[PDB]
């Protein structure tokens, strides 16, 4: 029951601005954190900006910091991201999203709004591509720091299919949200967290995330493909 | 003499989100007697050397104390961030005072699990820094939860539930995070 529609999205040139858009319901959006995140052109997933529950508080990724104002107004029950300065490096799928749980320090996301394409013109590493047999068992590395993987216990992995927003499938390393078969596992050793898939269906072939925690109030993504042999 | 003892050889500590506090006035300090207590995991002052305590005289002396996993020691300082640091137990910044954590895997892990040691989860606001917010009210993401916690419905506190065989970053911490107030008030807490 819960809707988040994003709107704004349009060719911009660099130099330019916009105002992205997001209108929630289903929930009430006057106790979450509310999150931008964006799909980059070949670089997977990429937190963007948070803001709390009454807008007092913001932060921001380094690679927009000073750019991009992220901003609310619960008595509309929206969520805006004014964008300046743009450049080839922001043209995404900018996505509205909010967290499983309210607090501002929230890490799991299972809320996506289906994105609105921003095109500009005049990192935890993960395999790309994987793959296993029916019945098989894959593993997806996701290896980063100790000021992210190595620093908190809450790595979560998300799956992808083609056309929809991200879905939690793994939230604070080792949980699963209602649904979620236990033929996905999730672990973390040092700075490297993996997902684990047994009794492989085909309806796995799809796209693998994962996030953590980094610290301060901010999220790292990565990318992950896996092709179930057919 | 101030009663340090009775905090750090307590038989069960607090869980971190009803965490105790003892104030600690009119008495002698000798911290001496915290070094007889084990090898520490931690031992980090903030504002003060712990060499020179016995100089030192304070108002008041806070002992907070409580139990968290290995990994989250590091949530217990000024500044942090995360579940602990926001939720749980927030220092302030100017911060003046000493954290002293140890492994207690001995005392509070059990092999079929040990549910008695709660976190709280999540919270809608952080706290404000020595906050303490002992509610269980159950939290509705559905736009009508009544004593149900169930899918859209949802408890804020969860159990570490301790167990022997757990890596040290899961094991019980005995954390006790020592608070040197200074007021004009006379000095209440010195050496000897």
């Amino acid at each position: 029951e819960v809707q988040l529609v994003e709107s704004g999205g349009v060719v911009v040139q660099p130099g330019g601005s916009l105002r992205l858009s997001c209108a929630a319901s289903g929930f009430t959006f006057d106790d979450y954190a509310m999150h931008w995140v964006r799909q980059v052109p070949g670089k997977g997933l990429e937190w963007v900006s948070l803001i709390s529950w009454d807008g007092g508080s913001r932060d921001y990724a380094d690679s927009v910091k000073g750019r991009f104002t992220i901003s609310r107004d619960n008595s509309k029950n929206a969520l805006y991201l004014q964008m300046h300065s743009l450049r080839l490096e922001d043209t995404a799928l900018y996505y509205c999203v909010r967290p499983v749980y309210p607090g501002y320090s929230s890490s799991e996301f299972d809320s996506w709004g289906q994105g609105t394409m921003v095109t500009v013109s005049s990192v935890l590493t993960q395999p790309r591509s994987v793959s296993g047999s029916p019945g098989q068992s894959v593993t997806i590395s996701c290896t980063g720091t100790i000021s992210d993987v190595g620093a908190y216990n809450y790595v979560s992995w998300y799956q992808q299919h083609p056309g929809k927003a991200p879905k939690l499938i793994i939230y604070d390393v080792i949980e699963r949200p209602s649904g979620v078969p236990d033929r996905f596992s999730g672990s973390k050793s040092g700075n490297t967290a993996s997902l684990t898939i047994s009794g492989l269906q085909a309806e796995d072939e799809a796209d693998y995330h994962c996030c953590s925690y980094a610290g301060n109030y901010t999220w790292m993504f990565g990318g992950g493909t896996t092709l179930t042999v057919l | 003499l101030c009663p340090f003892d009775e905090v750090f050889n307590a038989t069960r500590f607090a869980s971190v989100y009803a965490w105790n506090r003892k104030r600690i006035s009119n008495c002698v300090a000798d911290y001496s007697v915290l070094y007889n207590f084990a090898p520490f995991f931690a031992f980090k002052c903030y504002g003060v050397s712990p060499t020179k305590l016995n100089d030192l005289c304070f108002t008041n002396v806070y002992a907070d104390s409580f139990v968290i996993r290995g990994n989250e020691v590091s949530q217990i300082a000024p500044g942090q961030t995360g579940n602990i640091a926001d939720y749980n137990y927030k220092l302030p910044d100017d911060f003046t005072g000493c954290v002293i954590a140890w492994n207690s895997n001995k005392l509070d892990s059990k092999v079929g699990g040990n549910y008695n040691y709660r976190y709280r989860l999540f919270r809608k606001s952080n706290l404000k820094p020595f906050e303490r917010d002992i509610s269980t009210e159950i939290y509705q993401a559905g736009n009508p939860c009544n004593g149900v916690a169930g899918v859209n419905c949802y408890f804020p506190l969860q159990s570490y539930g301790f167990r022997p065989t757990y890596g040290v970053g899961h094991q019980p911490y005995r954390v006790v995070v020592l608070s040197f107030e200074l007021l004009h008030a006379p000095a209440t807490v010195c050496g000897p």
